[PDB]
């Protein structure tokens, strides 16, 4: 949901924030962090499911 | 008093085993409950045990001596502090979970200024022992080693934005040494102060 | 996306060839010659300031 | 390790230094650093970390160049793929060794 | 290691922990020499897989996966190999677990989390039963839709904030 | 002689663009630069890409080793880690998981393997990120 | 009053004998139970008496004799008194998978292995202390325990070769004591 917000508020404004972002440094800073931080732990366990799992997928075929 | 401790069942007094904690002594102990976890304290160093004897294993196992911290620094996220003390140990410290993860203890002599470089997971720091020692997060190694042709002790570090260039400032030899990162020579000695260096900092 | 995937595949399959060639070695573990070869055999040298 | 005296003179020695410079509140010339040699082992980098339940960085410790080493190129070419000018650039490399 | 005395007896008391992975330690003053059949055979988290199968309700067994520490659900896991003890037919339940969390979607960390753990343990024991797979055909299908949704979500607002700063 | 014969038919294959059976006989002549340089002209010909697995299949055991071994050194190069990542999708796609413990060598090249596929992995990951801009310039377009 | 008896057969006999006193002086002097040895019937028994306190002595009076008659040792069997987490079991062989002559001698070797190695190594790893008597597998230890000690024999039974029993009971049992 907040995910969606940012996304859709930060597609819209962004060239209009690019003009002021000297002053907006501290808020972005933290915003880049926040969403960097849940995006790791998912990058990391998605991915070891997804493509051991088509690894899988694969084996089956050979046989 | 050795810093030691004994494990016994009481009614037939069997010794189960025994362990040694730290040079210091053993001022407080405490067992849960449950009785799988025995709390040590020593404050000699002001050591904090958490052992499970049943599994061998530390649970929790910090240290930290009074009046060590002298440094500080943020990494450019946020999310980390690094610290150097009069002991001579760096550690970094996670501020959501609020524990020390990885120390380093390269350093001889206590650790007088400590920082982040802006845009990657590298500490700098300086030291009395002459040498300003640059650390990875990646691979928690000490992959760089910068001292003074002449023997010198250093007061503060400082670091450019862009990470090529580190510099410091001695005690006594009045002088601002700077080298290069990635190569690692000493590119050059600015003279000029009379005294010794109160600090340097690197417009951002 | 499609290089990215095909990276991918191929860290999933040499991981699980990584997991059996370290089943194998349990099998052997003279437990302990065996363990200081193996620990002997994975050790770099590196040049550090001192 | 081997000369009980030089154990012995050694020992003198870190008890009297670690008193000194205190009484100069540690301000003494230093010692510069001997360059020296030492073991890294291939495992993760976990081990080097404190103890903890729950791991911040997952590494390899060591590089991947150290595990394999690699030439300046970065391929290898056989004797037989060898051309006139590659043989003759090893030959002119050996003499400037 | 720790320094242990040769005299040391066999048996030492024994704390059964936090929480209990079996359900029934035993069944006043009876006897404690019992032949098999009497004693339990089976974590109660297999016995709330085995009821989830008729029912097609994994929540109860979910409230004791999401309580059991981390030690404890890698070897609630790995009891789950047919080796262990556990059924193929047990094995199929918590590949149907894993399912449901994907439809509802919600706590899906755990979902990822759990899945991600199954996956190392017995991945050779996987491509040679036929059963299993029927699950990974949906189960991969999910996990695929659902992360690519969220990775562009997640790509888009990093290079935006990164544009922002140079 | 029979080197030169060997060498002489290698040549004339080269020579006529026959890529996807040249790829035979450089792996058994022990020619690693060579077949790197096949493999780089198989895919980018459209149709010799297609057939670039089912060739691989044609191929005997003792030239399956040493492909893999040769993939080892390529996949150590930036410049050339694609085409060796392609090789080795094959080999663990096709053959099966208990026949590439049966090679010879394997455990020592699985060893270097491992490494620079992580180092690939996440380069292509921060790509993705930058490829995102994309979408961003699309929406503000006018 | 209330008394209970437990058989022993002739192999077990003699070693009751010089052990006798050593079985003899934890009951009448800790549970104050008053013993005897039936030669005529062959059958040891034991009573409570006025100087009894407890009645939770009988129950372990029975299973304390009970491990020395089956073949444990007069202190492993005497952790049962002092401990009462430990249990002991039996179960035979024949049950988990029905086998005749010498398939059957060959289930035995699986489990004892060349010199007894199969066994004693279980046995250092599940912290259990195992009886095999022919067709018939005592285990004493924990209710944890003996589980892994069970788990490895049936699997051994069952025809898996020994090399992938050790690796799984190893797994199991370095993560069995974490307690979260």
């Amino acid at each position: 949901f907040y995910l969606l917000w940012t996304h859709k508020l930060l597609m819209l404004h962004g060239q209009k924030l690019k003009s002021r972002a000297g002053t907006l440094l501290p808020v972005i800073q933290f915003l880049q962090k926040s969403i960097q931080r849940h995006l790791d732990d998912l990058s990391k366990l998605c991915s070891w499911n997804h493509y051991n799992m088509q690894y899988a997928l694969a084996v089956s075929k050979q046989r | 008093a050795s810093g030691i401790f004994h494990l016994h069942e009481l009614p037939e007094f069997n010794l189960i085993h025994s362990l040694s904690i730290s040079d210091q002594s053993i001022a407080s102990v405490a067992i849960n409950s449950s009785g799988d976890w025995i709390a040590f304290g020593c404050s000699g160093l002001g050591q904090l045990l958490v052992w499970e004897w049943q599994s061998e294993s530390y649970v929790l196992k910090q240290q930290g001596h009074f009046n060590s911290m002298v440094a500080l620094a943020y990494s450019p996220d946020g999310q980390y502090i690094v610290t150097g003390g009069d002991d001579g140990k760096v550690k970094v410290w996670n501020t959501l979970s609020g524990f020390c993860f990885v120390t380093f203890t390269e350093h001889s002599s206590g650790v007088t200024g400590v920082t982040f470089t802006a845009t990657g997971y590298v500490v700098v720091t300086s030291s009395m022992d002459g040498t300003v020692r640059a650390f990875d997060l990646h691979r928690y190694r000490n992959f760089r080693t910068f001292t003074s042709p002449r023997p010198t002790q250093f007061s503060c570090v400082a670091v450019d934005a862009s990470g090529e260039i580190v510099s410091a400032g001695a005690q006594d030899s009045f002088e601002i040494f700077v080298w290069s990162m990635q190569t690692g020579r000493l590119l050059d000695v600015l003279s000029g102060h009379e005294g010794p260096i109160s600090g340097l900092c690197f417009n951002p | 996306s499609q290089v990215r995937d095909v990276i991918g595949f191929n860290m999933a399959g040499l991981d699980y060839l990584k997991r059996e060639c370290e089943a194998k070695s349990e099998v052997m573990f003279s437990h302990l010659e065996e363990k200081k070869r193996k620990r002997k055999k994975r050790e770099k040298l590196i040049l550090t300031l001192t | 390790e081997e000369n009980p005296e030089h154990v012995e003179i050694q020992k003198m020695m870190d008890s009297l230094f670690l008193k000194l410079d205190a009484l100069s509140n540690f301000h003494f010339i230093p010692k510069p650093p001997v360059p020296e040699i030492k073991v890294v082992s291939n495992l993760p980098a976990i081990t080097m970390e404190e103890v903890a339940p729950v791991s911040v960085s997952d590494a390899a410790l060591l590089a991947p160049e150290e595990i394999k080493e690699k030439n300046k190129a970065g391929d290898i070419k056989t004797a037989a793929e060898k051309t006139a000018t590659d043989k003759k650039r090893e030959r002119r490399k050996k003499k400037y060794q | 290691p720790p320094k242990v005395p040769k005299s040391a007896p066999f048996f030492i008391p024994t704390i059964p922990g936090l929480v209990p992975r079996y359900a029934a330690p035993e069944q006043p003053q009876q006897s404690k020499v019992v032949n098999l059949g009497v004693l339990a055979q089976k974590s109660d988290f297999c016995l709330k897989l085995e009821e989830g199968l008729v029912n097609n309700k994994y929540d109860t067994a979910l409230n004791l996966l999401k309580e059991s520490g981390p030690s404890g659900i890698e070897t609630e896991l790995r009891s789950l190999s047919p080796d262990c003890g556990g059924s193929i037919e047990v094995m199929q339940s918590f590949l149907k677990m894993i399912g449901m969390m994907l439809d509802r979607k919600r706590d899906f960390e755990l979902a990822q989390a759990y899945l991600a753990l199954f996956l190392k343990l017995h991945l050779k024991m996987l491509p040679s039963e036929p059963v299993l797979l029927e699950e990974i055909t949906n189960l991969s299908s999910q996990v695929e839709e659902n992360w690519t949704h969220l990775q562009s979500l997640f790509n888009q607002s990093m290079c935006i904030l990164n544009y922002l700063k140079s | 002689e029979e080197q030169v014969v060997r060498q002489q038919e290698l040549d004339n294959l080269l020579h006529e663009k026959r890529y996807l059976r040249a790829l035979g006989l450089a792996i058994s002549l022990d020619r690693p630069h060579t077949v790197l340089t096949v493999i780089q002209a198989i895919r980018r010909d459209p149709e010799a890409c297609e057939k670039l697995e089912a060739t691989m299949l044609r191929l005997r055991r003792d030239q399956k080793e040493a492909l893999l071994r040769f993939c080892v050194t390529w996949n150590t190069n930036s410049r050339h880690c694609h085409e060796a990542q392609a090789v080795l999708g094959v080999l663990l796609r096709r053959e099966a998981p208990e026949e590439l413990l049966a090679y010879e060598g394997v455990r020592a090249a699985l060893e270097a393997l491992l490494p620079y596929t992580e180092r690939h992995f996440q380069r292509l990951s921060r790509t993705l990120q930058a490829a995102a801009f994309l979408d961003f310039l699309w929406h503000n377009m006018k | 009053e209330e008394t209970r008896k437990i058989p022993v057969p002739a192999n077990r006999y003699t070693p009751l004998k010089e052990n006798w006193m050593k079985i003899f002086t934890p009951i009448v002097e800790h549970l104050g139970l008053q013993i005897r040895f039936n030669l005529k019937s062959r059958n040891v028994e034991i009573r409570t008496c006025k100087e009894t306190k407890d009645v939770s002595a009988l129950t372990k009076a029975a299973d304390f004799v009970k491990a020395f008659i089956l073949g444990f040792q007069v202190e492993d069997a005497l952790a049962l008194i002092r401990l009462d987490d430990l249990f002991l079991e039996s179960f035979e062989i024949t049950d988990v998978k029905p086998l005749k002559g010498d398939h059957l001698s060959r289930a035995i070797g699986r489990i004892a292995g060349k010199g007894g190695k199969t066994k004693f190594t279980i046995e250092n790893v599940t912290r259990t202390r195992i009886v095999l008597a022919d067709v018939k597998v005592h285990i004493l230890g924990s209710f944890q325990n003996i589980k892994m000690a069970r788990t490895a024999i049936c699997n051994l039974i069952l025809g898996n070769p020994p090399s992938k029993v050790y690796g799984n009971i190893r797994a199991v049992a370095s993560r069995s004591a974490d307690r979260f």
